[PDB]
């Protein structure tokens, strides 16, 4: 019962980032996991998900540009972001699906200039 | 002070803006209609549908694993028989599409043979479930489908009273019939019972011996989720309460079953699990009425042209909240059903049961509801596949889940303002 995101930063448009999330086993094992984001002036938005067996799916806003992946040996979730736009600027969070009621701190992504 | 508070929590400021804007509230209510259709109106894409199908299949698969090893016998009062053989058709027996209850002298009971009274309850529930699964379960919102179910059993041996008029209800033991009705799910279910005697020496009779064959034809049997869950409950509870003696044949290599010999309620972890799954599925289906009762499709806004007031114009909110909560509760229970049985988080002998038997099929897959001479000792109820589809459906419910939560938060804000 632990979610700890990392990897975010300020980058250029066109850029790429790899986000990581350490989840506890209780949350992670046998569970669908996903990435969310919360931009300025908006509520939290679903972005991508991935089943225990490795099957990923994506929101229309990021399909084609982001890849979500999972490492079942070490309860890690990953989000490879490519071709970043200013609109991808937000706080990014991992959780299981359906959501555990306590969110981690998230990791800030800022795309700019 | 509230400025200092909306500093710390930006999302709450956004939430308050949304709550005072009818265009956003109405957008949330549209989302609620769409996610309701997803849950109670779809099949493949509904986590709720998959979690129900899964609970039902776990119960069925439980018996396809152990039925063949299970003793039964005696006569009609639950008492010992001297020489009764009673065979139930379309049941997953050892190398056979029937199960034979032919254990004499021993008193039916706990760590004994299953009574024929109990086996008939068990069997009826099983035939209904395998027929429904074969046809396909409807979406959760469809509570008036029915299905037609037919099944046969035979009695032989001196003194066997399991097929006699007294028990069967039939007037004439040879060619007699009886129609009786019954009111299940608020629905009338007609049963037709017909008896027929084949002699020891009669044209095309392998079994060298005389016997009686009973046919039960049930029309109008409700195939709703609530009804089928009640059937799986009867199945697994009949087994757990009768708790009969079983002994198994472990194949060479294959998977190894533990213990060999014992009693059926002795699989406590597995039975508890299936019972919990059924209990969570019944609660989950219960949320359907809450959703129905609190439709969200009337658009909302101010009184008399003048602007919306979140403090006075929001009596819809209790219903919006109740709906949104019910939807969220369906999703969580659906998830909870899967986690109860998913072998990723199981341990020891219970995991070995699920991965080596329950989530397995030995049939030459064959469609759902199919019994073959190779069904025994394997679930043959699409358990691996249902776990997978449940997960797939949940993963494709990412957006809706967030919309439900947002709708719940808006409504909750409005319920608060209105006190």
């Amino acid at each position: 019962v632990q979610l700890q995101e990392s990897g975010g930063g300020l980058v250029q448009p066109g850029g790429s980032l790899r986000l990581s999330c350490a989840a506890s086993g209780s949350i992670f094992s046998g569970n669908v996991m996903g990435w969310y984001r919360q931009a300025p002036g908006k509520l939290r938005e679903w972005v991508a998900a991935i089943t225990p067996q490795g099957v990923p799916n994506y929101a229309d806003s990021v399909k084609g540009r982001f890849t979500i992946s999972r490492d079942n040996a070490k309860n890690m979730l990953y989000l490879q972001m490519s071709s970043l736009k200013p609109e991808d600027t937000a706080l990014y969070y991992c959780n299981r699906l359906p959501n555990y009621r306590s969110w981690g701190q998230g990791t800030q992504v800022t795309v700019s200039s | 002070n509230l400025s200092k508070l909306l500093t710390r929590y930006s999302t709450l400021n956004t939430l308050i803006k949304l709550s005072a804007d009818p265009s956003a509230i109405n957008a949330a209510r549209e989302n609620l209609g769409a996610s309701a259709k997803n849950l109670i109106g779809d099949t493949k894409n509904s986590p709720a549908y998959q979690a129900v199908l899964l609970a039902i299949n776990a119960a069925v698969g439980f018996w396809n694993v152990l039925g063949y090893a299970t003793q039964c016998g005696g006569n009609a009062n639950g008492q010992e028989s001297t020489s009764s053989t009673t065979i139930f058709n379309n049941e997953p027996g050892y190398r056979s599409t029937s199960i034979t209850c032919s254990l004499n002298r021993y008193k039916p009971g706990y760590y004994g043979p299953m009574s024929i009274e109990n086996f008939k309850k068990l069997n009826e529930a099983y035939q209904i479930l395998q027929t429904a699964l074969n046809k396909g379960l409807p979406a959760l919102k469809e509570n008036n489908g029915t299905v037609s179910v037919t099944y046969t059993y035979t009695c032989s041996g001196e003194g066997n009273d399991n097929c006699l008029p007294k028990v069967t209800g039939v007037d004439n033991q040879n060619g007699g019939t009886k129609t009786k009705t019954q009111t299940i799910d608020g629905k009338t279910v007609t049963t037709t019972i017909s008896s027929k005697v084949v002699d020891s020496q009669a044209k095309g009779n392998t079994t060298r011996v005389s016997y009686t064959e009973i046919t039960n034809k049930l029309d109008g049997v409700p195939d709703s989720a609530q009804a089928l869950l009640a059937q799986a409950s009867t199945l697994i509870n009949t087994i757990n309460t009768a708790c009969p003696y079983f002994s198994v044949t472990n194949k060479s290599g294959g998977p190894q079953m533990e213990p060999t010999r014992g009693k059926l309620c002795g699989f406590t972890e597995e039975i508890s699990a299936i019972q919990k799954m059924i209990t969570d599925a019944q609660e989950l289906v219960n949320q359907t009425s809450v959703i129905n009762e609190h439709e969200q499709s009337t658009p909302v806004g101010g009184n008399n042209g003048k602007p919306f007031n979140p403090f006075t114009d929001a009596s819809f909110a209790q219903g919006m909240l109740a709906n949104a909560s019910a939807q969220a509760k369906m999703l969580n229970l659906a998830h909870q059903v899967g986690q109860t049985i998913n072998p990723d988080n199981l341990t020891g002998t219970f995991k070995n049961f699920v991965t080596g038997f329950l989530a397995t099929c030995n049939n030459k897959g064959s469609p759902p509801g199919t019994v073959t001479t190779q069904t025994f000792a394997s679930g043959c109820a699409y358990v691996e596949q249902t776990i997978t589809n449940l997960n797939n459906s949940i993963a494709h419910f990412g957006t809706q889940e967030q919309q439900i939560q947002q709708a719940e938060n808006i409504a909750d804000t409005l319920v608060n303002f209105g006190s």
